[PDB]
């Protein structure tokens, strides 16, 4: 049940919290005291949707919706069927969140790799936060969160959208757009390339880092180079959230007309109206 | 280029669904402020005396009146169009009979069509009813009104820039852009939907599958028809000071029952109660209006959703006069 | 009502939905599933979803097939502490020059990494006398390398620079009280103006860090010692790093 | 802190590579120039660039289309070049507004945008036999092409496959800022709300996966650069430490792993998987699904929610209600 390089990496430390207690492996699965933690989390999560779906109408998991609580609950507490269980599975869902990228930072340290990769899985952390917690309190209420639903999370995106009549208009969702569009062809130009490289066809030799470089020189006059092209891709991926989180914050608390009207900063200035 | 928190949200959907109202206080303020100037009722009067049918020589709307009443009638009316010039606007005082002045004629007619709004349109004014006020709002002209093409300011109680005249082609693109909410659609709903009954506002197929027969090449609806109702529904939501969730779950923006709100079915009343206005009431009158109001297709200023409404879900936040005028409307 | 109905007139876009969840599940499950296990499968300590050994043809003449039957060779270096499949392994003596857990090195090859026309990659600037640091950043010729506990561990002496891509990979340092010279990686150097830190060792570790067969170039194995050595640090350079930190 | 996951320390210098290909040595252009600045996030060198004629055709097509798109922007502002550089977003070139179906639009209702579609597309198609034969001539893959003709198998979708199958030019995409994007909602619109269009569903999770992968990907490497964990072609060849620690860190975390080769078929698939699932969504669209919500109701699949305001009956479908 081990690779068959893997049996040397298998020592003791790099926890951050209860020493040896926690620090073995359940099959491939890490655990330490945040794998614990998740696991709670998500028991108790899951339990709660279990619940909130046995009082509702139907069993089919594309029709559930946990729906959080009316505007006049405010930032106070509401009942168990009337947003209580939406309230309930969002503490539960940033626990199990938090567990998860903590757990990736035990994990780097017995490694002894950079934390790279619980880093920036805090920026779609943030960003469930932006939209569940920080955007609700400048609003003054849960009302304005989103539900726990397959198919009803998108009805909540489409209405939010055509609150602001337009919400392409949005300075900060064209940023947003702007990245997830580059990101998805960044990552097609680079797992190309290597690919490339690596698989020339026809019991061709494998090239060289030299042969990459030249490629892109030829193709658009410029290489970024190996190790720039993974910083870019984490640069590219995590302002899709960075920039957009700006975007979702004004909608309400800082903008309450259409994201065009916005525009007229611009259109309206006296020199040229 | 931001409005500072809080702001004041009204839920008309399900919890969880996003759809309601989103406003800023100030904004609010101001136009409650504008329209707090809607003068007082005057006093009532005792029903003394005959009918003016028998004492006046040309009253053929207001017969019914008497002497008191009907006075009272056109002080209020003089208050609400013309406080400035007063009873000579539409009156030689020689001769009060007289239909010599261009105003008095169209008052006749604007007597007509306020009492045919009152009674015929009750399914859009309920019983807030409108008076001469709601549009013109103490001036002969009302400051919003749309020609047959856009024109800026939407307010003509404001200065034009030199790109704004109509006159300057230049300025076409952004006068289409400030009567759609600054979209850039390509279309005038005014002249397409509100002007006449022409044109059908819906573009949604209400089956899962192509019909075949309306589907291919020159039997289907061009696509500039979805851009067009984008457009209107633009216009309609700045007119109202209000979003698309006012009225519809965007799930599906075709479909009535749970789908939406009763501000709909309102709504869809109000396109009927303008094509009606405009066809039947306002168009017509340009053929008594002097060549000073008319536009550069000789047409008399007609009615959107904003000549009433003036950014507000409820023209004058509901401020009725119906109980103070029912000379008015309505009338069985 | 009939046994057996199902609410549903067939139509071709409900076709291309089933057919479209076929295609996505066949590729990842079929394909990229199997691509996933060339290395480290077959598990040791099953072999009918793994793909037939993968032949690439080198750039300089030669063949490797993957997954490679080279055996892994710090087996005894670490003791089953516990009959759990599960539990941490126990060192048999110092991890670090032992080389396991985060100071364990690959089976790579002793074959020094080329340019694509032949020479060797990385080499430092005494040979690589057409390259030069570019104006305005820090020459580190001369300079001090402070180790974790703020001793002097020696002086630096050159840089090793990749010739295919034109970039810095290590430092080579005079290790204080040697004859020797160690490398380092630059990214466990933090480059001042007047010194290099390197938080990774203490400076008494600097005697033990993996020596080069040859002085003016560097094995793929070599590179994979060495850099395995100064991460080994980070967990083992001293008793309270292996420990929690909370 | 590995200080050079963030940025290059100590740049070097050194002469200037050049890789032969089979062809086109002689159609590179320029003298190398070197960029301090850039040189701390990437590589300094910037040129040369290879012309060769498929590069020369992509210009002289693509710049056709960009001075016809210009022009018609500059007729809307009546060749006023404040109110130009003003209303910009604003200004578009449209497709027909009339339906003339499949009937070449007269010029000023849609024939100049027929026209700047042509050029563009020549344009891409020059492009592509740039992309696909650089790799040949350098004895690598062509699997950057194949992802490109996706690409481009979209845009033909949008632009030209769709309003052919249902018979009209007016379905076409406009050339604008602002114009481009009011598209969407009116599309969105006609057909019944894209949300309930399974194959854009399919193509946002194909793309929202390309920022998960790019950022796991990306930071798995900077955490592993310390070991070369970048040299991604030898580590392919001869596994490394790096990719060892790589594999496990996601083995342990996730319970299973890629290998350093795999993890770019990953990558691949799902960039490709955006522009497949978006084109297979366009051509059902019109064609056999006319009101996606109402297609997601047919088939039991739409969610349904209690009335908040009271249900509101079609007025139209009310005894004596006018037209
Ligand atoms: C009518 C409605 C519109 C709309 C309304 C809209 C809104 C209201 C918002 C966006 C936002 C965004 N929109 Mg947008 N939109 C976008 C693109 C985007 C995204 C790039 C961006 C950010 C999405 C986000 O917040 O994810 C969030 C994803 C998160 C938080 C995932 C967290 C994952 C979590 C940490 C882990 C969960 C783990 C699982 C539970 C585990 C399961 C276990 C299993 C796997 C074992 C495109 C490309 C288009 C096109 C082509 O038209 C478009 C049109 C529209 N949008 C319409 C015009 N859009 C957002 C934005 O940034 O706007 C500025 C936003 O707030
Ligand atoms: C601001 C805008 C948002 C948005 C807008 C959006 C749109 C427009 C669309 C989706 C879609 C989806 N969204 Mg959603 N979304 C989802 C999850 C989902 C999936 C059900 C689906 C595909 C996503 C995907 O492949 O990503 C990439 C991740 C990959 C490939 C890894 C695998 C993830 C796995 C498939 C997730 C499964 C989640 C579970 C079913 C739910 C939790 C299970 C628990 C109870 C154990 C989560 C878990 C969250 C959280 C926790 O924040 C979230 C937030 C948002 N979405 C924001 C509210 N989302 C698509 C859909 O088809 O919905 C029907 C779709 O079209
Ligand atoms: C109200 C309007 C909506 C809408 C309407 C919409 C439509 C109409 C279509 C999409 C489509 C898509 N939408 Mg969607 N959408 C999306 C996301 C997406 C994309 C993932 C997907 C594919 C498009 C793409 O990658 O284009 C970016 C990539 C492109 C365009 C490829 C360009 C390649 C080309 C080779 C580049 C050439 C460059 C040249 C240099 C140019 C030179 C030009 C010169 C010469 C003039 C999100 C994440 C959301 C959220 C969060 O709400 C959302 C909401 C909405 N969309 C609303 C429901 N959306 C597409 C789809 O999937 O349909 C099924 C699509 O057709
Ligand atoms: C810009 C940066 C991008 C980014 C980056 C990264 N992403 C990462 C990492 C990085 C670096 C990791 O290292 C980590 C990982 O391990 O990789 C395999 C991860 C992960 N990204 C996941 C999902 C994901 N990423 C999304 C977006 C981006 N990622 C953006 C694009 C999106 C969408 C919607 O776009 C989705 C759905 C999981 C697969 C995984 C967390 C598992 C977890 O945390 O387990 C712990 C939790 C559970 C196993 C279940 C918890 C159930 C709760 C308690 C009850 C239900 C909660 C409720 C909210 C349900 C509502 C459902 C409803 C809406 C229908
Ligand atoms: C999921 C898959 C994704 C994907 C995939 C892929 N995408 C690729 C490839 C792959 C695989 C390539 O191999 C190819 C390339 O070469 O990569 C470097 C390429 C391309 N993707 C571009 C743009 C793009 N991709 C978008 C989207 C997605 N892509 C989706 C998300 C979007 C969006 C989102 O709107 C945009 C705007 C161009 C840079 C380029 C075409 C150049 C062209 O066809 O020129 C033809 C036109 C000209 C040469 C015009 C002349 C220039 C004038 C003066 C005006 C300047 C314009 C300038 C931008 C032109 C660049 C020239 C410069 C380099 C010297
Ligand atoms: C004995 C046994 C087997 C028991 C099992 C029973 C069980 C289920 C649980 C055990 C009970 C207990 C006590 C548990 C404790 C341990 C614990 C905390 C377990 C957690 C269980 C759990 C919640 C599981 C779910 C895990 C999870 C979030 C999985 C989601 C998987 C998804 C959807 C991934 C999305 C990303 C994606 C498409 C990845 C595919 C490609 C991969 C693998 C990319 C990762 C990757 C990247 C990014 C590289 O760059 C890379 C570079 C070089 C080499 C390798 C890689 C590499 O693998
Ligand atoms: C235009 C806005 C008017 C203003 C201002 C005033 N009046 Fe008027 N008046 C107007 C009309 C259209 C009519 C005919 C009404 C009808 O039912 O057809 C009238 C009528 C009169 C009369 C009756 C005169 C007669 O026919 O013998 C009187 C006495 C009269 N109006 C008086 C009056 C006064 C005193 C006003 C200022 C307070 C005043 N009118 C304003 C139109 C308009
Ligand atoms: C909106 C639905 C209106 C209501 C209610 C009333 N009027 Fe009106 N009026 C309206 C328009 C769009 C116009 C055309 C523009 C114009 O200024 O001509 C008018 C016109 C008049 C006029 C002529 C004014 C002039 O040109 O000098 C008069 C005298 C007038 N209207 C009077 C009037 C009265 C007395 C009303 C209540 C009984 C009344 N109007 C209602 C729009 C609307
Ligand atoms: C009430 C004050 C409304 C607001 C705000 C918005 N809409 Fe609307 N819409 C309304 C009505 C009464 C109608 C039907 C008109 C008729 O004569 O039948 C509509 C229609 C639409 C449609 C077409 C639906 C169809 O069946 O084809 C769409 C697509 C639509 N509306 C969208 C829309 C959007 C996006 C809005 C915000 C910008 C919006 N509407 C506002 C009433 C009201
Ligand atoms: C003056 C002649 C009007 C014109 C033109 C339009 N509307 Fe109107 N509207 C008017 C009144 C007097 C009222 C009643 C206010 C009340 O207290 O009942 C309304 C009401 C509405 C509503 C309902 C608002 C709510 O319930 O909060 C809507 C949604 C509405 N009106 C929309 C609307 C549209 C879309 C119009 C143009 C097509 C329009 N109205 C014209 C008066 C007048
Ligand atoms: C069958 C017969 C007879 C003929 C067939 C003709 C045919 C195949 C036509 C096809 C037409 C097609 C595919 C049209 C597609 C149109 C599309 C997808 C347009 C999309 C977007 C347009 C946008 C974003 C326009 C932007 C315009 C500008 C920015 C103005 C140009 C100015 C610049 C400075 C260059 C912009 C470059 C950009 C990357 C920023
Ligand atoms: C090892 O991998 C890679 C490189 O190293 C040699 C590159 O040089 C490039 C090319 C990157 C460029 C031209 C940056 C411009 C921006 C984008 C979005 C491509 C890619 C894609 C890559 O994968
Ligand atoms: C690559 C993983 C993407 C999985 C996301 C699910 C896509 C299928 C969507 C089907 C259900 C959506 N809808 C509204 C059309 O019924
Ligand atoms: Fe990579």
């Amino acid at each position: 049940a081990l690779l068959s390089f893997e049996r040397k990496y298998r020592v003791r430390g790099g926890t951050l919290i209860g020493g040896d207690l926690f620090d073995f492996w359940v099959g491939p699965y890490f655990v330490g005291f945040f794998g614990v933690s998740a696991i709670f989390f998500i028991f108790l999560g899951v339990s709660l949707i279990g619940y909130a779906a046995s009082q509702g109408p139907t069993w089919d998991p594309f029709a559930i919706s946990i729906n959080p609580p009316d505007l006049k609950y405010g930032l106070g507490a509401a009942p168990l069927l009337e947003g209580g269980f939406w309230q309930a599975i969002t503490v539960c869902a940033l626990g199990a969140f938090i567990s998860w990228m903590l757990r990736e930072v035990e994990i780097s340290r017995k490694l002894g790799i950079g934390w790279h990769v619980p880093l920036a899985f805090c920026v779609p952390i943030f960003m469930f936060c932006v939209l569940q917690v920080f955007r609700p309190l400048l609003l003054g209420s849960w009302g304005h969160a989103f539900p726990y639903g397959i198919l009803s999370h998108l009805d909540w995106v489409n209405n939010f959208g055509y609150q602001y009549l337009n919400w392409h208009y949005n300075p900060g969702h064209m940023s947003s757009v702007s990245f997830l569009f580059v990101n998805a062809m960044a990552l097609g130009l680079h797992g190309g390339l290597i690919l490339s490289v690596a698989n020339p066809g026809d019991g061709d030799k494998v090239k060289t880092a030299e042969h990459e470089n030249q490629y892109f020189r030829d193709v658009v006059g410029y290489s970024i180079g190996a190790l720039s092209i993974h910083r870019l891709g984490l640069f590219l991926a995590s302002n899709i959230f960075l920039t957009g989180a700006f975007g979702t914050i004004a909608s309400g608390p800082f903008w309450t007309r259409g994201w065009p009207e916005w525009w007229g900063w611009w259109l309206d200035i006296p020199f040229w109206s | 280029c931001f409005e500072p928190p809080p702001a004041t949200t009204t839920q008309t959907g399900f919890r969880g669904l996003s759809m309601g109202e989103v406003l800023h206080p100030a904004t609010v303020k101001a136009k409650k402020e504008r329209d707090a100037q809607y003068p007082p009722a005057l006093a009532a009067v005792k029903a003394e005396g005959p009918p003016v049918s028998q004492v006046y020589k040309n009253v053929k709307v207001l017969g019914n009146l008497t002497e008191a009443e009907f006075l009272r009638t056109m002080t209020a009316i003089t208050e609400w169009v013309s406080p400035q010039e007063g009873c000579t606007y539409c009156h030689d005082e020689n001769n009060l009979a007289s239909e010599a002045k261009y105003p008095y004629v169209v008052a006749r007619r604007m007597l007509e069509m306020t009492r045919a709004i009152n009674t015929n349109w009750t399914q859009h004014v309920a019983q807030t009813g409108v008076t001469c006020y709601t549009c013109h709002r103490g001036t002969p002209l009302p400051p919003y009104v749309r020609y047959l093409e856009p024109t800026l300011p939407l307010n003509n109680r404001e200065t034009p820039t030199h790109v704004e005249r109509v006159e300057t082609r230049s300025g076409y693109v952004v006068r289409l852009a400030k009567y759609t909410a600054y979209s850039a659609l390509n279309y005038d709903p005014f002249t397409m939907f509100l002007a006449n009954d022409k044109r059908q506002v819906r573009v949604v197929p209400q089956t899962a599958l192509p019909l075949v027969g309306v589907s291919r090449g020159k039997e289907r609806r061009p696509l500039s028809d979805a851009y067009a109702t984008f457009a209107l529904m633009m216009s309609i939501s700045d007119s109202l000071g209000t979003n698309c969730t006012f009225c519809h779950n965007a799930q599906t923006f075709e479909s009535w029952g749970k789908k939406s709100t009763p501000q709909r079915a309102i709504a869809w009343w109000g396109i009927r109660m303008v094509r009606d206005l405009n066809m039947n009431y306002l168009a017509p009158l340009n053929a008594s209006l002097p060549a000073s109001r008319l536009g550069r297709q000789g047409e008399a200023p007609q009615a959107d959703c904003r000549t009433c409404h003036q950014g507000v879900t409820k023209p004058l936040f509901g401020a009725s006069r119906l109980k103070d005028y029912p000379e008015l409307g309505p009338i069985k | 009502m009939y046994h057996g109905a199902l609410a549903q007139h067939l139509d071709i876009a409900q076709l291309v939905w089933y057919a479209q969840w076929l295609v996505i599940w066949t590729v990842v499950l079929l394909y990229l599933r199997r691509e996933d296990r060339r290395e480290g499968y077959p598990l040791v300590e099953q072999v009918y979803e793994l793909p037939y050994p993968k032949t690439f043809v080198l750039p300089h003449g030669g063949t490797v097939t993957v997954p490679r039957r080279r055996p892994e060779t710090r087996e005894l270096k670490l003791a089953q502490t516990d009959g759990f499949e599960g539990a941490p392994l126990q060192p048999t003596g110092n991890p670090l020059v032992d080389a396991v857990g985060p100071a364990s090195y690959a089976e790579r090859a002793e074959v020094v990494d080329a340019t694509v026309d032949g020479k060797a990659k990385i080499v430092p600037l005494r040979v690589a006398t057409d390259f030069s640091i570019a104006e305005g950043d820090v020459d580190p010729r001369g300079l001090p390398v402070v180790a974790a506990d703020g001793v002097e561990a020696g002086t630096v002496t050159d840089l090793w620079v990749d010739r295919s891509e034109h970039y810095f990979r290590y430092l080579e340092l005079s290790v204080a009280g040697s004859a020797r010279t160690a490398l380092i990686p630059l990214g466990f150097c933090d480059v001042k103006k007047d010194k290099i830190v390197v938080t990774s060792i203490l400076s008494e570790q600097f005697a033990n860090v993996p020596r080069l067969q040859s002085r003016d170039q560097i094995t793929l194995r070599e590179e994979d010692k060495v850099s395995a050595y100064y991460a080994g640090g980070l967990l083992y350079a001293t008793p309270e790093r292996a420990e929690s930190l909370l | 802190a590995d200080y050079q996951t963030i940025y290059t320390q100590i740049q070097a210098r050194g002469p200037h590579i050049t890789v032969s290909g089979e062809w086109g040595d002689n159609d590179r252009v320029g003298k190398p120039f070197y960029s301090y600045w850039l040189g701390k996030i990437g590589d300094a060198q910037i040129g040369p660039i290879y012309l060769g004629a498929s590069g020369i055709a992509a210009f002289a097509f693509g710049s056709t289309a960009i001075l016809i798109i210009l022009f018609n922007m500059a007729a809307e502002v009546h060749f006023d070049p404040l109110q130009f550089f003003r209303q910009f977003f604003w200004l578009g070139l449209y497709p027909p507004k009339a339906q003339y179906g499949m009937g070449i639009p007269p010029l000023h209702d849609g024939g100049w945008w027929l026209m700047a579609g042509l050029f563009m597309t020549l344009s891409l198609g020059s492009w592509w036999i740039r992309v696909y034969s650089r790799a040949r001539a350098l004895g690598l893959g062509t699997h950057i092409a194949w992802n490109f003709a996706a690409a481009i198998f979209f845009v033909l979708c949008i632009g030209c496959i769709h309003p052919t199958l249902v018979g009209s030019w007016s379905e076409g995409v406009p050339f604008g800022i602002w114009p481009h994007i009011d598209w969407l909602t009116a599309f969105s619109i006609r057909y019944g709300n894209f949300y309930y269009c399974p194959w854009h569903g399919f193509s946002i999770g194909f793309a929202y996966g390309c920022g998960l992968l790019f950022a796991a990907h990306g930071a798995t490497i900077l955490a592993v650069a310390r070991f070369g964990g970048d040299r991604e072609i030898e580590q392919i060849t001869d596994r490394g430490t790096a990719v060892e620690r790589a594999a496990l860190f996601w083995r342990w975390t996730i319970g299973f792993n890629a290998t350093i080769e795999s993890v770019h078929r990953w990558g691949w698939f799902f960039s490709l998987m955006v522009m497949v699932s978006a084109s297979v969504g366009i051509l059902l669209t019109g064609t056999f699904v006319d009101n996606w919500y109402l297609w997601c109701v047919k088939h039991g699949a739409a969610p349904d929610y209690p009335a908040y305001l009271p249900a509101t009956p079609d007025p139209a479908s009310l005894p004596g209600a006018p037209k």
